DNA sequence: TTCCGAGATCAGACGAGAT
DNA sequence: GTCTGATCTCGGAA
């Protein structure tokens, strides 16, 4: 609201509630995706495609 | 290139008024009243002679 | 191709026309963020019959009239249609049955050619009989006799009169009863995109979405036919200051400069009091900005008082079609202090912004103030500082989209696999619950009314 | 006081635009090839020390070409443009070494000095900038790079006050960066050869000054903060008992990956030492002095490397590769021109391959500058001249130090919003010079160094220390006498005009810069409040009885760079002269470039609307040169009837833009019409387009060459295959003409054959066909040999396009617009005198963009045509509105230009008046025939079996992953399967149930048992993922399931 | 096969596998003569 | 019996999705159509007449289901 | 450029075109005017189903 | 038509056809065929005493007489200079008669302009008799 | 040196003194003309030095 | 006595699309 | 050419 840019709270009530539902606040970075998702190709389609595919073969 | 033979807006025949215009500017005639001598009343047919450049005498040099 | 929200892909029915351009209605151009300045946009053609229905129902323009951030309508009038329908619903216009049946009968092609179009009875009878402008705008909302639309709307407008509900002579207060415009003129805020009380949003919620798309495709056909025969046009007479501005701007530039000469002199020659923020030479500039923004807004108010009605940039600013009252003060009266990232322009040389001024000059017109408006033309130092402040607009759009493109990517690569399941819970792909009801009430933000409430009960009861 | 603008057309005849490219190359030919021989004489070998090869001189002759043994004929530059050669001259007892390409209008090119009558027989346009080499047929410019200065003490803010001098070795072999860091309050001297951030007092004791009393006396005698140098380091030096000079070389002698007396010469290089290190110590001490007393983007720091400075970086390296291979030969055959003539390949194919592929790949200087050259954009005239004055970077925001040197509004937008600049009009990049008389006047005027006590150069006010080019040259007690005496001397002419003395009083360093590469500019000297021009001088220049260079020696015009502009009080006009004016300003419209400056009234628009035009001015579609018909270039756009603009500026006459214009000027009438002009769109009429308003001429170019192979067979151009009659194929060989090459003056449909190039494998014909979409007429067909004589043949395809719906017009103010509708003429609002408009412009482009400069062109144009006059709207001046408006009244028009029209459709008069007049609308090169595209089902790429990328390869446009989320957010599931598997990669694969892996066709090779194998349906790109995952050791073992 | 010189403009009947030099010149830019067929144009 | 008795926009899309593709493979038409050749335009005539031989299988995410006839739903 | 971010998610697509846009207010909000030359190239496989038999024959 | 240099040819046959002007503008029989309503200018107040010659130079030259009389209104181009005067703008209303216009046909020279107009009326009559015979069929 | 279409377009804009309503429209494509529909002109200019 | 905090060095990434 | 969490080495203490 500081930048104009009105938005529903129900969008932010979802983004916050995703971001903090597994114990701790999991920021949406490359690193927070590993602690949010279990499936590999969803992580592998995101950043670090090399390590996420080898580590899930290990 | 060469003089467009029409006005773009109205379409007065203006292609036959180039060497008659250049013959006027060879004399004393000022740029303004030269086009009043050729019967160019409105300005849209006046810019077809005034704003025109004649590249065709210059390209011909480089076209043996 | 820079798809930034859900509305950048939209389905469309396809009519084979005679040209090589993709031509669409200009109401749907702000969802695409598409101007016609040489922009290109792609056209996919779904092959299976299942993917044809998923385009038509889910992604049709008649379905996605409303952005899912706010609930505001994005498909609504832009530019000329707004300044067409404002000039038509303005209080002064009167049409005789010559022009009235001509403007009205523009709305009779393409699913509209089979209606007995009912001209309303005229609002002047005896001395001459003639219609009013707003009575012809009611034909947009209800052209036939057997049309079931009864639109209702009561709202404020731009240049609102402040006092008086609907009876003051400024006439910026819309009241539609049963799809008949009873008072007021159609601003941007009653026709354009971004307001939750324009008619195309009101026709959407109360009367289905086919009547909102029809009444929007009626206005796009009607309002240019009025405007091209009324001739709205801008000129340099619409930018020249009158006599009253010049004697107002001359004193404001003098009395605004006497004090800033003293406020500079009260700092260095002697003792200057300090604002609580910082020391001297920091609150001096914040007290410079107060007196210079006094100048550009009093001269901006000196301009707007003398600026005669039916002025073309004024008319484009009253209805919010293009450009606010800031741009008229910049063009005519005086464009204010050119600010670089929230301050006066920084000294690129030693203690001096440009080598024309003196060293350590904190003077106005030496650190970024431009005194001439765009009519009287900027001077070389003034043109440079306006360029310096102008490039910070251009530079920041290059770097923001370099970041918010990434921030769009990280956001959607985590948040994509959520959907509100059938028992109202919102779960992840792995079954784990994020929310127990979506957002506490289980309500669409898209269908949500203003104030984050699905109804706004004052409007429904009066409807 | 009245007329001083005349200095600018006299400056442009000498060294102003595209003459800084030329002089820089003319310096490189006539000086720099004779300063590389002095560096690289005496080719000696060790296997025989009794011979010697010694170069005397290099001459670089006139451009020639041989086609046989000894014809050695000369060449015009517009023959190398046709025969795809490279315009070059030989490099030279008195025997050739190689060949080096020559930029046009250089001192050894053909085109200099010759009249326009002689430009015809050389087939070259006289209004053509020059400054571009012709390499392998295409014409390349070396773009001006901007680098930071050399040996500059820059005080940055990495963590706290780190300073690093990026010294560049005058012996150019290396460039080192001896930065100085602060860690936990202690100074260090980090380098890239040092394995450790060593404390600075370790260096100082290694540098010969052993005692600690001397070091503080160097840094700060006045203690107040330089006492806090004390317990930082000289205690930290003393905390380990290490007071010794030889022992403190020893700590350097370990970490440097007695032996360091030499290796301290590769640290802070350009401070010179003859093993008298006293000069080196003060320069390190001044580097520490800055930190304790403590702008990377400021144009006194940015030096510009031109095309001739940049080729000398190459040719010195290519001479060395030619030089060292003479040693490799003389050490091969001794246990000499005849083993050298095959190294004519070395320079010639070294120099040319560096310009065509824009790569200085120089391992000898460790630099890999990519994209230094660019092919010239011959779209219009000014798109050629806008490339000659172009600066590429290596920040984005506009600094005010670019005032007068660079154009503020000429920039691209996108990746390079402030990184690709453009030179202004009245600028001049400097060249190098000798430093002899600079030092010789410095040591007379008063300076002293290496005998002064460490303490002197300190907080005491009278210690301004002179710095030349980054090397300290003594200290002067009185800065004013030195700055003033050098300045009087330079004006008198004893010192070179370009050298600049500037003074920074924050740190007492005066700065004599003779660098070469500094952005410079001239100003009119203001001694007392009366200027120096005196008008009568502006009259001498009128008859020519004097030249701009006579102003310099008469001390009337001074060249000022950016650094000297810190010390001046530049007055903009005559009437703003003050008590302390110093220099004045020649003509203030020269701060705009050559792409802006084209704009009339740029000082009335919002400034981000001039910048839009500087992109679109280069994109304009107009005439190119007087030789535009003999050029065969890959894409040449020509206007049918160009017109010079009605509202010219003053920069248009100096460029002679009106001699070869771009765009007509149509009578617009800004009004809202028919609602097909909403988002910047604009309505044209279908009579002006029938009368020839902006007919296009798009000229493509197709070519082929017929090479003789190593097999000694060759290519044939056998004629048409007449079938059942003399008539050629169904349409395929219809235009061939029986000599092979198609006939000039004939139309080519799609898939019609231009030449029958047939190739030996025995002959498989490779027919060069014209694809297009629409038809094209052959205009010329040229036949020649290239350098390796192989019969090249070049076509030239006319195509005229009347501008229909889609074709982008701009408006000379950045208000571009696709032509949305083309109405007939009789449906259009004629005024009283009969003039129906050409281009109805929407009036909503004005109040948000605030381009008031457009609204005056409809006034200055309309008064202009009615009087028979071209109204100057320049920048910061030109014809004012209060005199234009009283010229409409004499011809019976409205004094604002708003003319009473009556509507064309309804016949009644319009309710409001309509603004009306001629403004210069330039068509630009975005026509929808080049961009209409659809792909039903065509070629797929060979690797991933997706549709290809490009319209030239029948397209398919990427439904990107951002548009994937849009299709996700709609919830359309069956669309995405259809849009990303069905109609992109519809593949079919076979896997097996057990051991689940890709097995081909009916059975899987692993576990041959053939029973479990069950086909899947998958995208091919996912199958290619599995099969390249399984190639490395990751094995996606699919476990299928039946559809439930 | 008849070709026209670079600037000499003399019709030079060359044949195949022949250098493209010219009678009365040495210049190797040889354009081709215009076609002989009736080419129909539209005045639109 | 516990989910929403309103036909969602994702159920109207797929019911029109597959009833279009069924009727484009010569399915028996239920609406005695009046010259519509687009199979999708037939399917919206099927929906408004409420004659579509389709039952929506609504999956509660635990695994249990709940059927819903397209006759038995409230379209918009 | 790799197969994940550009060949598996953002993959090129058949039956798809691209031109320059120009306005047309005389259409309903739901309709795009498609050029003839594009509409003769982009094709829809319409199966023959007793109601478009005479239409597809025509 | 074009310019040449020696050794250059132009050889071409032409075909002329009868074309409507709306097909292409090269078929247009008239340079400009505009019209304008005849103005009539009424001085509401009598003007005299050097304000008359002020009002003389304000209008078009031939339009006025000098007291002030509006001698011949047909020659008035609508500069609208009165509103710059700030004194006479309240004095005189300027107006144009609605049912009295002034045509101005200037032919290119194909047909003489008195036969262009009598052909122009003749094809409007033919355009409505083309439709009146459509109703006679139906 | 004048391009072919631009010549052929500039031959289009030249008015022709033969009055219409002696002739009729061109019915079919009919590029041969029928001397009741068309009116042919010839232009043969070849310049030399005097 | 060991262990956990705080000093260095190391990663993969840094928007669409278009000619 | 930085912005980044991770993961390694040092060090002072109950
Ligand atoms: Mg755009
Ligand atoms: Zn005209
Ligand atoms: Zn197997
Ligand atoms: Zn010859």
């Amino acid at each position: 609201v500081n930048h104009g840019m009105s938005i529903d709270r129900r969008h932010v009530m979802l983004l916050s509630d995703l971001m903090t539902y597994k114990g701790e606040v999991l920021g949406i970075t490359r690193f927070g995706l590993a602690k949010m998702k279990e499936s590999v190709l969803m992580l592998a389609s995101f950043e670090k495609t090399a390590d996420h595919l080898f580590d899930a073969a290990y | 290139m060469i003089i467009p033979v029409r006005c773009f807006t109205c379409g007065k025949i203006v292609g036959n008024k180039w060497e008659a215009y250049l013959g006027l500017l060879q004399a004393e005639y000022t740029e303004g009243d030269a086009l009043d001598a050729l019967g160019l009343k409105r300005y849209c047919c006046r810019r077809m002679l005034l704003a025109h450049v004649d590249l065709i005498e210059k390209l011909l040099n480089y076209a043996p | 191709q820079p798809s930034l929200h859900k509305l950048s892909i939209m389905a469309h029915l396809a009519r084979v026309k005679p040209h090589r351009t993709f031509r669409f209605n200009e109401c749907v151009c702000t969802p695409y963020n598409a101007d016609f300045d040489g922009d290109e946009m792609n056209l996919h053609l779904p092959q299976t019959e299942e993917a044809k229905a998923e385009a038509l129902v889910l992604m049709g323009t008649k379905a996605n009239l409303v952005t899912p951030r706010n609930g505001e309508p994005l498909i609504a009038a832009i530019q000329d249609f707004l300044t067409g329908a404002y000039l038509l619903t303005l209080k002064d216009t009167f049409f005789d049955r010559a022009k009235a049946c001509q403007i009205i009968a523009s709305i009779l092609v393409g699913k509209d050619e089979k209606i007995k179009v009912r001209l309303p009875p005229p609002t002047i009878l005896k001395p001459v009989t003639l219609w009013t402008g707003k009575q012809i705008f009611s034909v947009i909302l209800r052209p036939s006799d057997d049309n079931p639309v009864r639109a209702n709307l009561r709202t404020k407008g731009k240049q609102y009169c402040g006092k008086g509900e609907d009876l003051c002579a400024n006439d910026s207060y819309v009241t539609i009863q049963n799809s008949e415009l009873m008072s007021g003129s159609m601003d941007k805020g009653t026709l354009g995109s971004g307001s939750k009380n324009n008619i195309f949003y009101i026709l959407l919620r109360d009367w289905g979405q086919n009547e909102a798309a029809d009444a929007m495709s009626r206005l796009a056909r009607l309002a240019p036919v009025y405007l091209s025969n009324r001739g709205f046009s801008i000129g340099i007479g619409d930018v020249t200051p009158g006599q009253g501005l010049l004697k107002a701007k001359y004193e404001l530039l003098n009395a605004g400069y006497k004090k800033c000469d003293e406020y500079i002199e009260a700092l260095n020659t002697g003792k200057l009091q300090q604002q609580p923020g910082c020391t001297a030479e920091e609150t001096l500039e914040a007290l410079i900005l107060k007196e210079l923004s006094v100048i550009r807004d009093h001269a901006g108010s000196a301009c707007l008082r003398e600026l005669d009605k039916s002025n073309s940039p004024l008319t484009m600013a009253l209805c919010g079609s293009k450009g606010s009252f800031i741009n008229i003060s910049q063009m005519i009266a005086c464009v204010g202090q050119q600010a670089i990232s929230g301050s006066r322009v920084p000294d690129g040389f030693e203690n001096r912004s440009l080598p024309h001024f003196e060293k350590h000059s904190k003077l106005p017109a030496a650190k970024g103030f431009v005194a001439n408006s765009f009519y009287s033309g900027l001077t070389p130092t003034e043109f440079f500082f306006h360029t310096m402040a102008g490039r910070e607009g251009l530079v920041d759009t290059a770097v923001k989209t370099a970041e918010t493109g990434y921030m769009q990517r990280r956001l959607v690569k985590s948040l994509e696999d959520l959907c509100s399941q059938y028992d109202l819970t919102v779960r992840s792909s792995t079954g784990d619950i994020i929310q127990f009801i979506y957002g506490g009430d289980g309500l669409d933000p898209a269908a949500m009314e203003g104030k984050d409430e699905p109804l706004e009960f004052k409007r429904v009861l009066d409807n | 006081v009245e007329e001083k603008w005349r200095l600018l057309p006299a400056f442009l005849k000498v060294k102003g635009l595209v003459k800084q490219h030329i002089d820089s190359f003319n310096y490189f030919i006539n000086v720099e090839i004779k300063k590389i021989m002095k560096a690289n004489e005496k080719v000696t070998s060790d296997a025989d020390p009794m011979w010697y090869l010694k170069y005397l001189n290099i001459y670089v002759g006139l451009p020639d070409v041989e086609e046989s043994f000894n014809v050695t004929r000369p060449v015009s530059p517009h023959e190398c443009r046709l025969r795809d050669m490279t315009y070059s001259a030989p490099i030279t007892n008195a025997l050739p070494i190689g060949r080096m390409p020559i930029m046009l209008r250089s001192s050894n090119c053909v085109l200099t000095g010759k009249t326009p009558a002689e430009f015809a027989k050389l087939n070259e346009c006289p209004l053509d900038p020059g400054g571009y080499f012709i390499v392998k047929g295409v014409e390349k410019v070396i773009l001006i790079q901007e680098q930071l200065s050399k040996n500059r003490i820059i005080v940055e803010a990495d963590r706290k006050g780190a300073v690093g001098a990026s010294v560049t070795s005058s012996t150019h072999e290396k460039k080192s960066r001896t930065n100085m860091a602060v860690k936990q309050g202690r100074f260090y001297l980090r380098h890239n050869t040092l394995s450790e951030d060593i404390p600075i007092v370790i260096i100082f004791k290694a540098m010969g000054v052993e005692s600690d009393q001397e070091i503080v006396q160097m840094i700060g005698t006045e203690e107040h903060v330089m006492a806090a140098f004390g317990p930082s380091l000289e205690e930290c030096q003393k905390a380990q008992i290490f007071t010794q000079m030889q022992a403190l070389k020893y700590i350097g002698n370990k970490v440097r990956r007695a032996r360091e007396l030499l290796a301290s010469t590769i640290l802070t290089h350009v401070p010179v030492k003859e093993f008298n290190f006293r000069a080196k110590c003060i320069y390190t001490a001044v580097m520490v002095r800055r930190v304790i007393l403590a702008d990377r983007d400021y144009y006194g720091n940015k030096r510009l490397e031109l095309a001739g400075q940049l080729l000398s970086l190459l040719f010195e390296d290519l001479f060395k590769k030619f030089n060292s291979e003479m040693k490799k030969i003389a050490d091969q055959v001794i246990p000499f021109d005849v083993v050298k003539h095959m190294r004519q390949d070395q320079i010639t194919n070294g120099m040319v391959n560096a310009i065509s592929t824009g790569n200085w790949s120089l391992k000898r200087f460790k630099m890999d500058r990519q994209g230094v050259t660019q092919v010239l954009s011959r779209l219009s005239y000014i798109s050629a001249l806008g490339m000659m004055t172009r600066i590429s970077s290596q920040p984005r925001s506009l600094q005010p130090s670019q005032w007068g040197m660079l154009c503020p509004s000429d920039t691209p937008e996108g990746e390079a919003c402030g990184l690709v600049k453009n030179l202004a009009l009245m600028t001049h990049i400097t060249t190098d010079m000798e430093d002899g008389p600079i030092v010789k006047l410095a040591s007379n005027l008063g300076v002293e160094d290496v005998n002064l006590l460490c303490g002197e150069e300190l907080s005491y006010p009278n210690v301004f220390l002179v710095f030349l080019n980054g090397n300290i040259l003594g200290v002067i007690r009185d800065h004013k006498k030195l700055v003033n005496t050098f300045r009087l001397m330079r004006r008198a002419g004893y010192i070179n005009e370009f050298v600049s003395i500037s003074t920074n009083l924050t740190d007492r360093c005066v700065y004599i810069s003779s660098d070469g590469g500094r952005l410079c500019r001239p100003y009119i000297i203001v001694k007392k409040q009366k200027p120096a021009v005196t008008n009568k001088h502006m009259e001498e220049l009128a008859q020519g009885y004097r030249n701009f260079e006579d102003f310099l020696h008469e001390s009337l015009v001074e060249y000022l760079d950016v650094n000297e502009e810190n010390d001046c009080n530049i007055a903009l006009y005559e009437h703003t002269i003050n008590k302390d004016t110093t220099h004045l300003e020649i003509e203030p419209f020269t701060l705009l470039g050559v792409c802006a400056g084209l704009i009339p009234y740029p000082h009335h628009n919002q400034s981000p609307r001039n910048t839009y035009q500087c992109a679109m001015g280069k994109q304009a579609m107009g005439t190119i040169g007087y030789n535009q018909r003999n050029r065969i270039d890959t894409l040449m756009y020509l206007l049918a009837y160009p017109q010079k603009p009605m509202v010219k500026t003053k920069t248009i006459e100096l460029i002679e833009f009106e001699k070869l214009p771009a765009g007509q000027n149509a009578t617009v009438a800004v009004m809202s019409y028919s609602g097909y002009d909403i988002e910047d769109a604009l309505v044209l009429n279908k009579a002006s387009l029938d009368r020839g308003f902006g007919r296009c001429l798009v000229y493509k170019n197709a070519k082929c060459t017929l090479k003789r192979y190593t097999n000694q067979t060759f290519d044939k151009v056998m004629g048409p295959m007449l079938d059942a009659a003399t008539r050629k194929p169904i349409w395929r060989h219809e235009i061939l003409d029986a000599d092979g090459i198609c006939s000039p003056g004939e139309k080519v449909e799609n898939k019609q054959v231009l030449v029958n190039k047939s190739m030996p494998t025995q002959y498989k014909d490779v027919p060069i066909t014209y694809k297009g979409a629409t038809d094209s007429y052959i205009e010329k067909v040229m036949i020649s040999s290239n350098a390796e004589d192989a019969f090249l043949i070049k076509m030239l395809l006319r195509q005229t396009r009347r501008p229909e719906i889609g074709d982008k017009f701009s408006s000379r103010h950045g208000q571009k617009g696709v032509c949305g509708l083309i109405v007939p003429q009789e449906d259009m609002p004629f005024c009283d005198s009969g003039i129906c408009p050409d281009i109805i412009m929407n009036p909503h482009g004005f109040p948000s963009r605030m381009t008031v400069g457009k609204l005056i062109e409809l006034l200055a144009g309309k008064a202009g045509v009615l009087d028979g006059r071209f109204h100057y709207g320049t920048a910061f001046g030109g014809s004012k509105v209060k005199d234009v408006c009283e010229d409409l009244v004499r011809h019976g028009y409205n004094y604002l230009g708003k003319d009473y029209v009556t509507s064309g459709i309804t016949g009644e008069p319009l309710e409001a008046y309509i603004y009306f007049g001629p403004v210069y609308y330039q068509k630009l090169k975005h026509m929808v025939l080049d961009k209409m595209h659809a792909r039903a089902r065509g070629p797929r790429a060979v690797l991933t079996r997706q549709p290809t990328e490009g319209r030239s390869r029948d397209g398919g446009l990427r439904l990107g992953e951002m548009e994937r989320d849009c299709l996700i957010g709609y919830g359309a599931s069956m669309l995405l399967l259809e849009r990303l598997m069905i109609s992109s990669d519809a593949f079919e694969v076979d896997v097996c149930g057990q051991c689940g892996l890709l097995g081909y066709s009916g059975w899987c090779h692993y576990c041959k048992s053939s029973c479990h194998v069950s086909s899947l349906r998958i995208p091919y790109a996912c199958k290619l993922l599995f099969q390249e995952l399984q190639s490395m050791n990751i094995i996606p073992r699919l476990k299928l399931s039946k559809y439930n | 096969m008849i070709y026209i010189c670079g600037e000499c403009h003399t019709e030079n009947e060359i044949k195949s596998r022949d250098p493209i030099r010219c009678r009365e010149c040495g210049y190797r830019i040889m354009y081709k003569k215009r076609t002989k067929r009736l080419v129909v144009f539209d005045a639109r | 019996r516990i989910t929403t008795p309103y036909m969602t926009k994702y159920e109207r899309a797929r019911v029109l999705g597959t009833r279009a593709l069924q009727i484009a493979m010569c399915a028996p038409v239920m609406v005695e159509l009046e010259g519509e050749t687009d199979p999708l335009l037939i399917a919206m005539k099927e929906l408004k007449a409420r004659k579509i031989p389709i039952i929506i299988r609504r999956y509660l995410p635990d695994g249990s289901y709940e059927d819903w006839g397209v006759d038995e739903l409230i379209i918009t | 450029q790799g197969r994940f971010r550009g060949n598996l998610s953002g993959k090129r697509v058949d039956f798809s075109g691209r031109t320059v846009i120009s306005p047309d207010p005389n259409l309903r909000i739901d309709e795009v005017a498609v050029p003839v030359h594009v509409a003769k190239i982009l094709t829809f496989p319409e199966k023959v189903n007793k109601a478009n038999i005479n239409f597809l024959r025509k | 038509i074009a310019q040449l240099r020696p050794g250059q040819e132009i050889d071409l046959l032409m075909h002329c056809v009868k074309g409507i002007g709306k097909d292409h503008a090269k078929f247009s029989p008239v340079a400009t065929a505009s019209y304008r309503l005849l103005p009539d200018i009424t001085l509401l107040e009598p003007v005299e005493g050097e304000a008359a010659e002020e009002l003389s130079r304000c209008f078009s030259p031939g339009v006025i007489e000098v007291v002030a009389r509006v001698a011949n209104p047909r020659l008035d181009t609508f500069s609208r200079e009165i509103f710059r005067n700030e004194k006479l703008k309240k004095v005189v209303r300027l107006a144009r008669v609605r049912d009295h216009y002034i045509f101005s046909v200037e032919s290119t020279g194909v047909l003489p302009p008195d036969v262009l107009v009598s052909e122009a009326i003749k094809v409007l009559m033919g355009k409505c008799r083309r439709f009146l015979d459509e109703l006679d069929a139906v | 040196i004048v391009q072919d279409e631009i010549l052929a377009h500039r031959l289009g804009l030249i008015p022709i003194h033969a009055d219409p309503r002696l002739f009729e429209y061109r019915n079919q494509g009919d590029e041969e003309g029928t001397e009741i529909d068309t009116l042919q002109f010839r232009l043969q200019v070849r310049c030399t030095r005097n």
